[PDB]
């Protein structure tokens, strides 16, 4: 925070303009807020319940991202790290600091702001991130069939069925080769 | 083209060519349509980065100049350089503020709308307020003034404490008064009560209770810490 | 005023305006004196600074380009804004390969400006053959990798294996050959031989070891260690 | 290192132009070789001979910082940190993690690159970067009476004489204070 001609002292605040910051476990709310609209409505179900999501910005946060429009969390990535080829049931609530593959958790955007391209600008973002991370040479995430054409398109390649079921529902398994 | 024109300043933001995000911006809001909010945004990110880039080369500047001490010369330049970053900076003030004056305030149906420029208005006679000198000063100070007031007053009257528009304003308006007003007593008032107010229809646990604005409100307290 | 442009150009520099930095540069060297080895860093510094920020605009502008699905959907957007980042690009290193060719190198007395100016001549053919369309190419290949041949051969003879600047053309060399020549055997030849020759030296302990250039030889290493 | 499209490789290198960086243990020879003209050869003595230099830079390298012309170091500020009102003899080899001073040992600027500014702009630099780590609340360093009317250019103060010897010289404390 620049203050010329004062080293050590911060500069005062002022309303930022879009960014892209790692989220806090106080950003936790507004991720859940986010999660009943895009996950729960739909299917009953989303991908982390508010303690899980609290659980991933406190442990992990460089492993998460989030677009913020002035100020305003729009658009998140929660992930924490994997140390198998496959994502397993367990793996949901795991952060493995010795992984190598950036788990993608969940992935959303604020209904307000899809089909704006910042889903993607999200996304590439997230891969770029956590690719620059010594460790994480891969980055996996599931999603249902419709989304996986969409996650190929930032060089996501179909594993066939994830072992994780969620509630009734099941998906395909996403692998991205990073370092 | 308007869609052509968003379409290629999504691109320049994205290439980091803030000036040309500007223009694009610019000639979308000249064609007299109300913006979206997602054209509004781009417009107040395009300006916001063009503008803070001479403002920081200012800081920088000044600070030097100042520093300068006994080199007339050497002081002078600096004087010089900053004059012509100060007239780059008069200049882009001057277009938002006329595009504001023209297109943006007077399109604004809802009061989120009428806040959002009206703060925007505040802001850039503050930044046109951090160089002017003379008898200008006075002026832009209360132009700054009265457009944060007039949305701080809409604002308490249709929005909700946590909302982001809301309490962006409540940022920068404090900040009006800590260091353009030299009021550290006000500024605070308006910060902690804004953060305040928040908290408490937070602690409501209501879906409608934002939660968006996590990161203002963090802005917001930070400020209070620092004061 | 020769010390005002250059008092100037240090000036743009810490406030972070390169485009202002290069004009000032670009004056000094048009009043046809030798520039001093600041002067000429200023020049250097000013120009891959101006030059940079355009290539990387264009890296990214051109990924999301061919990215682009569908038809010739906005696909046309940004083909256009990469025409339009080009030109500017384009223009920039005619404007260092001018003055080189009419100021810089004509004055470079030493083998070490001789080599440095000549590396720089092969650095902006270099930029301006990353955005070579089609027949144009082929030329500009050639003129960088002749200007990058007649540095390497001074520099053989009268630099040291260690000297920061043998080295920096070991490096750019190198890389002209990597990605623009696509000859990675003889690439990763110029960098090894420039790296090993230089831990040769530095091995000797002698007192013309420089041990200044440490970091160009990291660079050189991990440039080895990806190709 | 930005490949837009490939999120976990690295950029390849080319010639840098002017930056600043923390010294690794590799720059040491090029410090000491800068003290040999810079200090020995007027005094006969040297703030940090090469393996003190290595020392610091292996076990702080956070603390140091140069200014690199275009690959070459030609500036430098080698420090650690100290955790005392008062410099002593000891702290000349001493590191203090838990520390809250910027202890600069040693500060020179190449011979062929003086009287530029730049030595000013490394120490502006330095305070800065220094100065925003979260324990270091203040900046110390010895220097000989000409160059105390330098270092209050930048905020420090003349704190009397310093408690230090190096061979048969010494030297005025100095107290800059940041955060
Ligand atoms: C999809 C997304 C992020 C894109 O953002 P955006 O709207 O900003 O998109 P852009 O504008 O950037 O790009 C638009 C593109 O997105 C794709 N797309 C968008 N909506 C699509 C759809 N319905 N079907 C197929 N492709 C579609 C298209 O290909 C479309 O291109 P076209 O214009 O050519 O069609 C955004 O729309 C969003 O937040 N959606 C809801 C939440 C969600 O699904 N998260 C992904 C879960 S997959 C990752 C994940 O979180 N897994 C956890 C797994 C999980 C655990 N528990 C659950 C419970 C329920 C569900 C899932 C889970
Ligand atoms: C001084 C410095 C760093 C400035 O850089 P620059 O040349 O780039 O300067 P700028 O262009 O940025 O600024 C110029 C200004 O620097 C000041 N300055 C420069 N030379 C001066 C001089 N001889 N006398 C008084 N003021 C002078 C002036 O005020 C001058 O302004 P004027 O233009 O108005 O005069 C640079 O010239 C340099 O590397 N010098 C040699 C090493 C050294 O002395 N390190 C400081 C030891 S004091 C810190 C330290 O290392 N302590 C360890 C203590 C130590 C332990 N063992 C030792 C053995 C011997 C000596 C010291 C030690």
């Amino acid at each position: 925070s620049g203050i010329p001609g004062s080293p050590g002292r911060q500069r005062r605040h002022t309303l930022p303009a879009n960014e892209f910051r790692c989220l806090t476990p106080e950003d936790a709310a507004g991720v859940f807020e986010i999660e009943r609209e895009a996950f729960i409505s739909v299917s009953g179900n989303c991908p982390l319940n508010l303690d899980e999501v609290q659980h991933f910005l406190t442990l992990c946060p460089e492993l998460s991202l989030g677009w913020f429009v002035e100020g305003r969390l729009v658009a998140f990535i929660i992930g924490s790290l994997w140390d198998e080829e496959r994502l397993t049931q367990e793996s949901l609530a795991l952060h493995r600091p010795r992984g190598h593959s950036a788990h993608l958790h969940a992935l959303a955007v604020h209904r307000s702001f899809r089909q704006q391209g910042k889903g993607s600008v999200l996304l590439w973002r997230y891969l770029h991130h956590v690719g620059a991370q010594p460790a994480v040479r891969r980055a996996v995430l599931m999603c249902e069939d419709a989304l996986v054409p969409f996650y190929q398109r930032f060089g996501f390649h179909p594993a066939g069925p994830c072992a994780i079921v969620v509630g009734s529902l099941t998906f395909t398994e996403m692998h991205c080769s990073l370092r | 083209d308007k869609n052509e024109l968003v379409q290629k300043a999504k691109l320049a933001e994205q290439a980091e060519r803030y000036d040309d995000m500007a223009a694009c911006m610019k000639s979308v809001t000249e064609q007299g349509a109300e913006l979206s909010n997602e054209e509004r945004n781009l417009l107040s990110v395009a300006y916001k980065n063009v503008v803070g880039a001479r403002r920081s080369s200012w800081r920088v500047v000044s600070s030097i100049e100042q520093k300068t001490e006994g080199a007339e010369k050497k002081q002078q330049m600096a004087r010089e350089y900053r004059e012509k970053i100060e007239t780059e900076l008069r200049d882009i003030c001057n277009d938002v503020l006329s595009l504001l004056e023209k297109f943006l305030i007077p399109n604004a149906s809802q009061a989120e709308s009428k806040v959002f420029y009206l703060k925007m208005k505040g802001d850039y006679y503050r930044y046109l307020a951090e160089v002017a000198a003379g008898d200008d000063k006075k002026g832009i100070v209360d132009q700054s003034q009265q457009a944060y007031q007039e949305a701080f007053e809409i604002s308490k009257k249709e929005m909700q404490p946590t909302h982001p528009i809301r309490l962006g304003l409540a940022l920068n308006f404090s900040v009006f008064y800590y260091e353009i007003l030299n009021s550290p007593e006000k500024a605070c008032s308006l910060a902690k009560t804004a953060f305040d107010e928040a908290i408490a229809e937070l602690d409501t646990l209501s879906e409608e209770s934002y939660k968006d604005s996590t990161l203002i409100m963090q802005l917001l307290r930070d400020n209070l810490t620092l004061w």
